[PDB]
């Protein structure tokens, strides 16, 4: 898969929707072709890799056991109920897969709220006992860098990897193990509608003239004040973000947000 | 050298989600098949008791490949339950984002998920770029030169020589493979365009974020309409239009010519992976309450009898669990749906998948581009007929060729081309509506305490439906019935093989250690296991 030269990345998919992988495909300057050809060696990734079945399993072993070392990027929560059986790949539970592989990584990045905190399948009543990576694997000493969002900004993944490769270390992390360079500000403090919030100028409904005029979406449920992310600054796809599209923030980079931030249209 | 015995492909890569395919091979051909979906999340369980307005935010996370589609289905479903008739502009904006989703999804599927089943990337290094450029220029109005393709070859050569093959590690074509047919030049053309498509899809996805906030996982839909007042502005409309125009040019000038050159080389693939029955829900409405107002219309076809398209009756859907890891054996209509997991391991009590098995009047139904295209054709859809006929003529094949893995793959391209053009029609209609002074994008509505609703989307993989029972103003039951559930779910309580299972019978396998022929058929359906199981 890899040998010397480019740093090896092993990308794993647990209980996920593949939205985080799709977000990586949206990488901009650098784009994903530069990342895969020049920056990194993407040595396992079930969504785009050529090999399948036994050949994919051999590709993964070859990467994980390389003397050159690898970085793990993990998408999805780990289902732990009923001894892990709710999620299997190659007939191994995801819990087992991740327990065997992640302690061998030089660094682990949990990419997306599912991998970081449990995510959507961990919302009540959590039938599969889905956990974030660090929760699930605490006992093995795994401490993944958490890049939260649903999905995160891919700027934040690339920036973290670049930093790690340059500095041979994790960047400063917050108390949720998220990089402070991306997660140090609330969405709200960065929001263009903040002057309306301060003036108590709130849209009372989506059809209202106040919404048309771009008034604050707090009364319609916006969780910007309690959410740490860089959305207003970086935006998505080089062009927009939820509140500029007129819709409240739903809190998607926070732990337990499915249950803590709901109902999404109330504050 | 003809293999008899099992083959397991686990993981099936180059799909969304976690699929295990099991086949029995006799004398080098598949005699039997099982489609085993190996991740469950249980979103329907999680939704119980919640605010119906919250459903679209949860269900969008069914799947990030077919992002937006579930938000749209849930919003259509709750719109329907509350009886709101959303403004014309909300229909246009919702439809335009969906059109953009189809273009993004199908371009990535052909190049980044399917094509490695047919393209030997390493053989592109052997190619003559001048010859390759001539071929490329002959198939497309876009002119390609020798230097253009040599740049690709030089980049690839550096990559391969580093010994770090990355995503190409252990590819079934490495070393050569008897089922891979392309010459070096055609491999080089396809590889060049694979790489180009990695950047083009960025623009295709950006088109969705212009109105929809972001991709993946849009954030512009609400019960009653949409939120994006900025989508009315000439600047955002122009931004969308420019991304759409560039995306359409890629569809027309790169994807479809590539699809045709590859199909022409693999014409034996008209002989494998046919199916009998088709279902489609229609898409791109004028009237949110009338499926027959959609640009593609709904319909049902049994045993390839396209002369007798049946109306779609939503009450004739039931989802089976007898061969699934749920309690019992009773099929349910989704307004009486049940999601009661009970794992028995592979083939335990004859159960082998986390997907339910949807049946229509008891029958297994393919859904997705081949169903949408064939039914629309048979309904006299002029744009679908013109494009389909042109593809058949180019390939020198008859319409029977469509009932196959190649056919299905071709139909995905046909639909992409037709949708790409129709997005321009919708866009113009949207502009016209704004020009008449209609600036409304959301309608008021009220939550009933008790209601039933259903929302229908024809998504890039086919007929998607979300079903709600509202009780005390809360979600009493919320059921998703998803295109990949139809296509890749298991057997039902009548033991009928699902479309993917049945389509695999007869597949030749040259080399059981590298069973690319199974992947070709499976990938032709564009499986989404997060979708299928939720
Ligand atoms: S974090 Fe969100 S987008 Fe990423 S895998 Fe989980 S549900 Fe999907
Ligand atoms: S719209 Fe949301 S993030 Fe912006 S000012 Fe209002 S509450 Fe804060
Ligand atoms: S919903 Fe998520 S993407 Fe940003 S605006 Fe709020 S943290
Ligand atoms: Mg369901």
């Amino acid at each position: 898969l890899m040998g010397p030269r480019r740093p090896s990345v092993v990308y794993l998919h647990n209980a996920e929707c593949t939205g985080c992988s799709e977000s990586v495909l949206r990488a901009f300057e650098p784009y994903i072709d530069t990342l895969i050809l020049d920056t990194l060696s993407l040595d396992y990734h079930e969504t785009i890799m050529a090999a399948a079945g036994d050949a994919a399993e051999a590709a993964l072993e070859q990467a994980v056991n390389s003397p050159h070392g690898f970085i793990a990027v993990v998408e999805g929560g780990i289902p732990t109920a009923a001894n892990g059986i709710y999620g299997k790949v190659a007939n191994h539970t995801m819990l087992d897969i991740c327990s065997r592989i992640l302690p061998k990584a030089q660094a682990v990045i949990a990419y997306g709220t599912c991998a970081t905190f449990g995510g959507v399948q961990a919302a009540k009543p959590n039938p599969t006992g889905a956990k974030g990576v660090n929760d699930a694997l605490k006992h093995l000493g795994v401490k993944a860098i958490n890049i939260a969002g649903c999905p995160p900004n891919p700027y934040n993944l690339v920036g973290t990897i670049v930093y790690y490769l340059k500095n041979k270390a994790a960047p400063e992390l917050d108390s949720l193990n998220r990089p402070t360079m991306f997660f140090g500000q609330t969405v709200h403090e960065q929001c263009p509608r903040l002057p309306h919030f301060d003036a108590g100028e709130f849209a009372p409904s989506f059809e209202s003239e106040e919404a048309r005029k771009g008034w604050c979406l707090y009364e319609l449920g916006c969780k910007g004040p309690v959410t740490m992310n860089n959305c207003p600054k970086i935006k998505f796809n080089q062009t927009n973000w939820p509140v500029d599209a007129g819709h409240p923030c739903i809190g998607c980079s926070e732990p337990d947000f499915w249950d803590a931030m709901t109902p999404f249209y109330q504050n | 050298s003809s293999y008899s015995g099992p083959i397991v492909v686990d993981p099936v890569t180059r799909i969304e989600g976690h699929l295990r395919i099991e086949v029995e091979v006799e004398n080098g051909k598949v005699k039997n098949a099982y489609s085993s979906s190996t991740l469950f999340r249980g979103l329907e369980i999680i939704l119980k008791g919640r605010d119906p307005r919250d459903a679209q935010h949860f269900t969008q996370r069914t799947c990030g490949v077919c992002t937006y589609t579930h938000a749209l289905a849930s919003t259509r479903c709750v719109d329907n339950a509350v009886g709101v008739h959303i403004p014309k502009n909300a229909t246009y904006i919702r439809n335009l984002v969906l059109g953009a989703q189809y273009l993004h999804d199908h371009i990535v599927h052909f190049y980044h998920l399917h094509a490695l089943d047919f393209v030997d990337v390493t053989a592109a290094l052997k190619a003559d770029p001048a010859k390759a450029a001539k071929v490329a220029s002959s198939i497309s109005p876009r002119k390609t030169t020798a230097a253009d393709l040599k740049a690709v070859q030089d980049k690839l050569k550096t990559f391969v020589e580093t010994g770090q093959l990355g995503p190409f590690t252990n590819a079934y074509f490495l070393g050569g493979h008897p089922a891979y047919y392309l010459d070096p030049e055609t491999n080089l053309i396809a590889t060049a365009h694979y790489l180009e498509a990695l950047r083009l899809q960025v623009k295709a996805a950006r088109a969705m974020a212009v109105f929809g906030a972001k991709n993946p996982h849009t954030q512009f839909t609400v019960v009653g309409g949409v939120t994006c007042y900025d989508a009315l502005t000439p600047q955002r409309i122009a931004e969308f239009e420019a991304l759409w125009k560039e995306t359409k040019a890629f569809v027309d000038e790169v994807y479809i010519p590539d699809l045709l050159v590859v199909a022409a080389a693999y014409k034996d693939w008209t002989q494998y992976g046919g199916t009998d029955n088709f279902i489609t829900f229609g898409e791109f409405p004028k009237d949110e309450y009338d499926l027959n107002s959609r640009f593609f219309k709904p319909g049902v076809v049994f045993k390839r009898d396209f002369k007798n398209i049946k109306p779609f009756d939503k009450m004739q859907i039931e989802e089976h669990v007898r061969h699934s890891w749920y309690e019992g054996a009773e099929a349910r209509h989704p307004w009486k749906g049940q999601t009661q997991p009970k794992y028995t391991d592979l083939h335990g009590d004859d159960r082998y998948s986390w997907m339910k098995a949807p049946r229509y009047m008891g029958e297994p139904m393919e859904t997705g581009p081949l169903a949408q295209v064939l039914i629309a054709y048979s309904q006299g859809h002029p744009k679908v007929k013109a494009v389909t006929d042109a593809v058949l003529a180019k390939l020198g094949v008859g319409p029977e060729a469509l009932f196959s893995t190649l056919g299905r793959t071709a139909a995905r391209g046909i639909e992409t081309a037709v949708i790409a053009e129709y997005v321009g029609v919708m866009l113009q209609e949207y502009k016209d509506n704004i020009a008449k002074g209609d600036n409304v994008i959301c309608a008021p509505w009220e939550m009933p305490k008790q209601a039933e609703g259903v929302g229908f989307v024809n998504a890039p993989r086919g007929g998607l439906s979300h079903w709600i029972r509202i009780e005390d103003g809360k979600i009493g039951n919320f059921q998703l019935v998803v295109p990949s559930t139809w296509t890749l779910g298991p057997r039902c309580d009548k033991n009928k093989l699902s479309p993917v299972e049945a389509s695999l019978i007869g597949t030749p396998v040259a080399d059981a250690k590298r069973p690319v022929e199974i992947l070709r058929t499976v990938h032709s359906f564009d499986p989404c296991i997060a979708c299928g199981v939720h």
